[PDB]
């Protein structure tokens, strides 16, 4: 149904030791298309997903033009924050820009996102009218009345609610392949004892697309959160996922248990027990 | 100022099947700041040939990398996952379990 693209800038100064680290990537959805590394030998924008390599050489230019003027605007940032903040010239800092846009079922424009962060903390976001600008912190409050008194925000809400969705919606259709499918998990529970009188129950759900899933037990239909162990949704490395969360139990009480995993490939709500 | 712990997993792609070749990964999410350092291990000693993706991160906007290599699994051969960051006060090694 709906979709998103994004972009995620992140430049990492290494000061007296050259120029900043930039690493930029694209995404729709959860497939990863394109990225560029300023340390890389081809300073070129380079493919990462299949249904990108047909683009022309306009394309390839035009992107890596982009993304090099990005670099260059970070780079420059970074010595403004530094300043700002009163750090030392000599240390590490990081600043990260992500945007995008999001389009609804019908592939019509739903949202657009532009933000900024600075050493791992928000800094500066577009507001969802992409009109205004949230700062919390004062340097902020500062880059925030200069974007005003420049008119930043409609320069890129034009980007956001125009170029951004067609090129999304364009994307769609090329990677039809890849990006408009839905793969179910397989799923399953395994049980280890890990004493005489205790039990680790592990809920799996694995190859699946796209990343979103819940995995929740409950007890005797009671939900379990807190007992919960749940890990990060990771890549397999093949286009798809996987998920896994764990309770511990006292032997003997497994029938009690029950995993539920709810994804878009599947039909109803998936429940698995031990019976 | 702020920084994020590692959290790291070590998976098999696929179902795991001695003598059947593979992919070894090891996920590295909700890290800051981005340097860090991952390798693959097999009995202990550093395999050379691993790749890793290109840097990304979350909306919370800690960092996530995967580095994998090929692999067959088999009945003697042991595989870990060794990461340094600058919040682990030593290398921090996390065994592959093909059981779990
Ligand atoms: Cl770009
Ligand atoms: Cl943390
Ligand atoms: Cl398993
Ligand atoms: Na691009
Ligand atoms: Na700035
Ligand atoms: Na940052
Ligand atoms: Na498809
Ligand atoms: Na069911
Ligand atoms: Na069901
Ligand atoms: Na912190
Ligand atoms: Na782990």
């Amino acid at each position: 149904g709906s979709h998103s693209m994004r972009y995620f800038f992140t430049s990492v100064s290494r000061p007296g030791r050259g120029e900043p680290r930039f690493i930029a990537v694209g995404y729709v959805d959860d497939t990863q298309f394109v990225r560029f590394d300023s340390d890389a030998a081809s300073q070129r924008m380079e493919p990462r997903a299949p249904w990108i390599e047909q683009e022309g050489p306009e394309y390839w230019d035009g992107e890596t033009r982009k993304v090099k003027a990005h670099s260059q605007t970070h780079r420059v940032d970074l010595g403004t924050l530094r300043g700002c903040y009163n750090q030392s010239e000599a240390g590490s800092h990081t600043v990260q820009r992500m945007y995008g846009c999001d389009v609804g079922s019908d592939w019509r424009f739903l949202r657009g996102y532009h933000q900024y962060a600075y050493d791992g903390k928000d800094y500066i976001a577009l507001k969802e009218d992409l009109r205004s600008w949230t700062a919390a912190d004062m340097c902020a409050q500062t880059t925030k009345h200069k974007w005003e008194a420049a008119h930043v925000a409609e320069q890129l809400r034009a980007y956001l609610e125009g170029t951004c969705v067609e090129w999304l919606r364009r994307y769609l259709e090329n990677g039809k392949e890849t990006l408009q499918r839905t793969d179910a998990p397989k799923t399953h529970m395994t049980h280890h004892a890990v004493s005489d009188h205790e039990a680790t129950l592990r809920c799996w759900a694995l190859s699946f697309y796209p990343a979103e899933i819940t995995l929740t037990w409950q007890r005797d239909g009671e939900d379990q959160t807190q007992d919960t162990e749940l890990v990060e949704t990771r890549p397999a490395g093949d286009g798809t996922f996987q998920k896994w969360v764990a309770v511990v139990v006292p032997s003997g009480q497994e029938q009690r248990y029950t995993c539920h995993v709810q994804h878009e490939g599947l039909p109803k709500p998936l429940t698995l027990r031990w019976e | 100022m702020i920084q994020r712990t590692p959290k790291i997993q070590v998976y098999s792609r696929h179902p795991a099947e001695n003598g059947k070749s593979n992919f070894l990964n090891c996920y590295v999410s909700g890290f800051h700041p981005s340097d860090i350092e991952v390798d693959l291990l097999k009995n202990g000693e550093r395999i050379e040939k691993v790749e890793h993706s290109d840097l990304s991160f979350s909306k919370d906007w800690s960092f996530y990398l995967l580095y994998y290599t090929e692999f067959t699994p088999t009945e003697k051969d042991e595989y870990a996952c060794r990461v340094n960051h600058v919040t682990l006060s030593q290398p921090k090694i996390v065994k592959w379990d093909r059981d779990m």
